């Protein structure tokens, strides 16, 4: 999505009625490539066995402190407070 | 028509053969740049020159720190300079002030003195990219009175 | 007695009369020696309106660090020291300057 | 033979000796009722009973210094100026100023 | 009045005066969960155990008072050994939330195991995880991050007048919640967030917004709703987010008003 | 413990004296000198031309600042001012927003290369890894502007070298 | 302990015997409060005589020390009386470090320690830029560290780290380095200090 010429990215507004903005005009402004985070809700939610899920990035070596989720609501998955990743039964 | 055009890129040649800085020992930078003089990693006589001198040099390097004591000193070596010259700051001390800043002493920015073309954002600012502020200086030399 | 300082009382006061004397015999001097800047008459003006704000004397203590900081930030220039038109300038030049109304601050909007 | 300091080192006895003697009359002649004549003076004394024993040995000169006889004269050297500094402003003899006011911790 | 030393140094106290109260006189505070301002007197913890001269079980500052001129050191080998080991306990089953948490370092917990706990090791292996609380505007309240103590609970029985929370289990799965699905009413009871020490109920209006880091405070009185005095604003560069009620002695019984606290 | 810098008279009598006037009458030693110079002159010289030779290097270096992101999409950086404060220059400032619904991470985030002296504690204090230093060394600008960081974006560009990064990490959890 | 400890105290009772030593003088002129704590001895003195301390220690034939070395200053606004400027020493011959303070507010004149120390000259003129304690019968009171056209003393609490006179602009003038312009970026003022003392016997009573 972008809004006249200029294009939002992870919730920015660019010029209310062009005054602010003016040094991007001969240079092209920066655009983080998919940074409306749909690629968050695009992951698979997996299917959990116990009450309490240990959630986990890639053991020691990915930065992902562990943080047990609860599962009791049928309504509304849980989600880490790390990963966008939504857990299941 | 086309002997105007390719003439002017022969003079731009001749700075792009040769840059010769300012020997400027104003910082821990300045160690650093010394290491432009160490043959592991030089421009030295590809370019870069060691000899310097107040007139006869074209660039001059902006080494790490600057005082309100060295402000007016920095300004009138400036001055001294033949029109064609080139302003590195190497160091984040010399890019507005990488530690200090704040502080009362140290002046922020080097622009507030002397106008810079080439910035070095590193501290202990890596040989390996020292390299590059010479070779983009070369580079950005590209075109110099149409008219 | 304690503090001792320098000088007690009235014998500070003349002590601001030495130090005058050494300072209005060098702007005259720090015009060719130095650069012209601005005038040798504007130059005396500066020296009054100097003395006018320092003027308050409740305490020879006071007055005897006075003279120590006048022998100082008035010393830059007589043993010949390098400043370029950029040190020991007192005035300022980019000044806007700012004045003390309620109408002409009020406009700008400060504080 | 020769010190590594700036001071020559010359072959001379009894020269500490002289030094040492002259000092103790110095602190006998206005500080008596003082700690500071009580406790310097059987320094001194110990000192130079070491001297009148051992007759020009390096292990007189080992001990209390062990930088051999040139360093000992220096600190002789300074020792009258030291006494007749102490002698002059009275501290030791006298005890009557001020105290401070009371904060110490931070 | 009885007079009983505390670290040797003697303090005078009243005949109906708590161990912790005692303590005050003395310039010392002792490891607290459960208050000591304005809610009432309840243990459920056992974090502020003391031990005595002579004595073979340490006792609560809470509920024991001092009454007979006994000695009582704070600074002891027992009590040492005993708040290190009650903070392995507190923290054998807390979630980790402390980059993420609402607070970070105006968490009493967080101060807590850096000045009294055991710093080197903690031994545990898998934490029990509790489901989140339903609330109405302010506080967005996570009970996983709750420690379970009587706080809060005590709070809307006495202070706050509507009774909520409560206790919903028995073991480690016992949650502070309504256990019935309704969100909790006005009234005064916004102020409930500033009162707990975990960072389990925060304002959800100024919820991450900025942290206890780089925030420079301000008392000032406020002008939304008549008798309000000496309240806390963050700065915290350019605009203000967050305001917190700061302590009064008749101005305001160390609780913000609803309307004033959003 | 005592080595001596002195040679306390290196001539005596006859033999001594002579090929210590020797060397001040002519020269000799500096003869002797000239041939220092002379194989050192020979010998196969260590230079490295940077545009197209490369000099050595480590797993763990400091350079540009670069943010990293998990690998099912979604920023790793939480917001939580801890590197903010940490930083001894100061050149990192972060405000945060919830973002849409649920999750809260970031809105303002600028690191300034005016300030920034390169310690790695932003890396060291950052419990969920996002500020890693990547093996940087292009960055040259023509103003200040375009040389200070903006709000994520171009700190999200590190894409480019996000790929040295993973395999730089590898090396980093449980340290060398 | 094997990590937790960093050296058991064995020398203390011996350095505890220069906190009697000097002490045994006992003058009101002099000694004041002596302090000694982890291997080290701290002294603070009267300000009517600083110099006759200094030819102490210099030579005597109970301990020589005759390095009067590196010299410090403290900036605290708590006291009553301001400032403590505060001597390092150390011996060569004894392999000892001493300290001599004093106690003094100093915003009135203090005696020079030149005629004693000749390096102690340098240290004075610090002292006077960074924290303006003037020094009596000094020899060249000149700044060092301080800017030419500087105003006050750029250490003191009472004013900001940015300070009145710091940016340096060219602008409008060919030659004359602008002064008088005033702001600077924020400096982000942190107001972290934990809760709860962090230290037992520290504490003192209101
Ligand atoms: N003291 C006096 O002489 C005096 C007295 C009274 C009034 N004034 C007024 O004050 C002003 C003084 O200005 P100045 O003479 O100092 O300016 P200037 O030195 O001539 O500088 C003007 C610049 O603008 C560029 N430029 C202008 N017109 C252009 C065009 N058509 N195409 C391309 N480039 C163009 C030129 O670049 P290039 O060189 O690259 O083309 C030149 O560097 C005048 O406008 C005059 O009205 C002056
Ligand atoms: S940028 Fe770093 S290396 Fe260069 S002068 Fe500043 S502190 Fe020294
Ligand atoms: S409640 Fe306190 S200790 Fe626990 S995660 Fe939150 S801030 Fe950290
Ligand atoms: S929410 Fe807070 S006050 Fe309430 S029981 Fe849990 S820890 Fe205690
Ligand atoms: S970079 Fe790391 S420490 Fe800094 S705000 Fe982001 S997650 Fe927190
Ligand atoms: S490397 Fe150091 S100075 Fe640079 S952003 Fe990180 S903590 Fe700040
Ligand atoms: S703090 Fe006293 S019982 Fe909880
Ligand atoms: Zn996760």
């Amino acid at each position: 999505x972008x809004x006249x010429x200029x294009x939002x990215x992870x919730x920015x507004x660019x010029x209310x009625x062009x005054x602010x903005x003016x040094x991007x005009x001969x240079x092209x402004x920066x655009x983080x490539x998919x940074x409306x985070x749909x690629x968050x809700x695009x992951x698979x939610x997996x299917x959990x066995x116990x009450x309490x899920x240990x959630c986990d990035g890639g053991g020691g070596a990915l930065g992902h402190p562990r943080v047990y989720i609860n599962l009791d609501k049928e309504t509304k998955t849980g989600t880490c407070g790390y990963c966008g990743l939504q857990f299941r039964q | 028509e086309y002997v105007v055009a390719k003439l002017d890129d022969l003079i731009n040649w001749a700075r792009r053969s040769s840059l010769w800085p300012m020997t400027f020992g104003l910082a821990c930078c300045a160690v650093e740049m010394m290491h432009m003089a160490a043959p592991r990693y030089d421009m030295d006589r590809f370019g870069v020159v060691f000899r310097a001198s107040p007139r006869q040099s074209d660039v001059m390097i902006v080494a790490g720190t600057l005082t309100n004591k060295m402000a007016p000193a920095l300004r009138k070596v400036y001055d001294q300079m033949p029109e064609p010259r080139y302003v590195v700051s190497m160091g984040s001390c010399a890019n507005g002030g990488g530690y200090y800043h704040y502080s009362y002493s140290v002046v922020r920015g080097c622009d507030r003195i002397v106008p810079v073309d080439i910035y070095v954002p590193g501290c202990p600012p890596t040989a390996e990219a020292l390299l590059y502020g010479i070779l983009q200086l070369q580079k950005k030399i590209k075109r110099e009175k149409r008219l | 007695v304690k503090p001792i300082f320098s000088r007690d009382m009235n014998e500070a006061k003349r002590r601001v009369r030495e130090l005058y004397r050494a300072w209005y015999r060098e702007v005259p001097n720090t015009v060719h020696l130095f650069q012209l800047d601005i005038s040798v008459k504007q130059g005396r003006d500066k020296v009054r309106e100097m003395f006018k704000k320092n003027a308050h004397i409740t305490d020879p203590r006071v007055v005897d660090l006075l003279v120590i900081k006048g022998k100082m930030e008035l010393e830059e220039t007589i043993k010949v020291w390098k400043q370029r038109t950029h040190v020991m300038r007192f005035f300022h030049e980019t000044e806007a300057p700012r004045p003390k109304d309620f109408l002409s601050k009020f406009y700008v909007g400060h504080d | 033979t020769g010190l590594v300091g700036l001071a020559v080192c010359e072959t001379p006895h009894e020269r500490l000796k002289i030094l040492y003697t002259k000092i103790l009359d110095v602190l006998g002649h206005i500080p008596k009722n003082a700690a500071y004549r009580k406790y310097t003076e059987q320094i001194t004394n110990e000192k130079l009973s070491m001297v009148k024993a051992e007759p020009d040995v390096k292990k007189l000169e080992e001990r209390l210094q062990g930088g051999q006889i040139e360093e000992v004269i220096l600190q002789a050297e300074n020792e009258l100026s030291l006494a007749r500094k102490m002698i002059q402003w009275k501290p030791w003899e006298p005890l009557v100023e001020e105290p401070p006011a009371s904060q110490w911790k931070w | 009045l009885i007079e009983v030393f505390v670290d040797g140094q003697s303090v005078m106290v009243e005949p109906g005066t708590t161990v912790l109260q005692a303590c005050e006189k003395v310039g010392m505070q002792i490891p607290r969960f459960c208050y000591h301002e304005r809610l009432s007197v309840a243990g459920n913890c056992r974090m502020c155990l003391v031990e005595i001269e002579k004595a073979p079980k340490v006792v609560a500052a809470c509920a024991m008072p001092v009454m007979k001129g006994w000695n009582i050191l704070t600074n002891s080998e027992k009590t040492k050994k005993a708040r290190e080991g009650v903070m392995e306990f507190l923290l054998a089953n807390h979630p980790l939330d402390c980059p993420i948490c609402d607070q970070g370092g105006e968490c009493d917990l967080q101060d807590q195991s850096m000045m009294f706990g055991s710093d080197r090791s903690r031994f545990l292996e898998g934490k029990r995880a509790v489901e989140d609380k339903n609330i109405g505007p302010l506080v967005k309240t996570i009970m996983t991050r709750c420690i379970q103590c009587t706080r809060c609970i005590r709070f809307a029985s006495e202070i706050a007048g509507v009774d909520d929370l409560g206790t919903t289990g028995r073991g480690n799965d016992m949650q502070v919640g309504t256990y019935i699905e309704k969100m909790f009413m006005s009234e005064l009871s916004g102020n409930i967030i500033d009162i707990c020490p975990v960072g389990a109920l925060t304002x959800x209006x100024x919820x991450x917004x900025x942290x206890x880091x780089x925030x420079x405070x301000x008392x000032x009185x406020x002008x939304x709703x008549x008798x309000x005095x000496x309240x806390x604003x963050x700065x915290x560069x350019x605009x203000x987010x967050x305001x917190x009620x700061x302590x009064x002695x008749x101005x305001x019984x160390x609780x913000x008003x609803x309307x004033x606290x959003x | 413990t005592y080595k001596y810098v002195n040679l306390r008279e290196p001539s005596m009598d006859m033999k001594s004296v002579t090929d210590r006037a020797a060397q001040t009458l002519l020269w000799t030693e500096l003869i002797r000198g000239l041939g220092m110079t002379l194989s050192y002159l020979f010998r196969e010289p260590a230079t490295i031309n940077y545009p197209f030779e490369k000099g050595p290097l480590s797993p763990r270096f400091r350079g540009e600042h670069a943010l990293r992101r998990y690998p099912s999409g979604e920023e790793r950086c939480i917001a939580c001012k801890l590197c903010e404060a940490v930083c001894p220059a100061q050149a990192i400032t972060i405000e945060a927003e919830p973002r849409a619904d649920g999750s809260r991470r970031t809105t303002r985030y600028d690191i300034d290369m005016t300030k920034c002296i390169y310690c790695g504690f932003c890396q060291e204090a950052c419990p969920v890894d996002a500020i890693v230093e990547g093996p940087n060394f292009e960055f040259s600008t023509e103003t200040h502007e375009e040389l200070l960081y903006n709000k994520e974006k171009l700190l999200n560009n590190g894409d480019k070298w996000e790929a040295e990064i993973a395999a730089n990490i590898q090396a980093d959890y449980l340290y060398r | 302990r094997p990590t937790v400890r960093p050296r058991n105290d064995v020398a203390h009772k011996q350095l505890s015997a220069f906190g009697e030593y000097v002490a045994e003088i006992l003058p009101k002129y002099v000694q004041q409060v002596q302090v000694s704590c982890f291997n080290e001895l701290e002294i603070c003195i009267h300000p009517d005589g600083v110099i006759p301390v200094l030819t102490f220690l210099r030579d005597h034939s109970n301990a020589q020390f005759k390095s009067l070395a590196d010299l410090t200053a403290v900036d605290i606004p708590t006291r009553q009386n301001r400032f403590e400027i505060v001597y390092n020493l150390l011996s060569l011959r004894f392999n000892s470090r001493i300290r001599v303070k004093t106690y003094t507010d100093e915003l009135t004149p203090i005696e020079s320690s030149v005629p004693v120390y000749k390096a102690a000259n340098w240290y004075e003129r610090e002292i006077w830029d960074m924290f303006g304690v003037f020094f009596a019968n000094h020899p060249d009171l000149r700044r060092i560290l301080t800017d030419y056209g500087f105003e006050g003393h750029p250490f003191r609490k009472d004013f900001p780290l940015s300070g009145y006179v710091e940016l340096r602009y060219d602008d409008e003038v060919k030659r004359v380095v602008a002064e008088p312009v005033e702001l600077a970026q924020e400096f982000r003022k942190f107001d972290l200090n934990s809760p709860w003392e962090a230290f037992p016997a520290y504490r003192q009573p209101p």
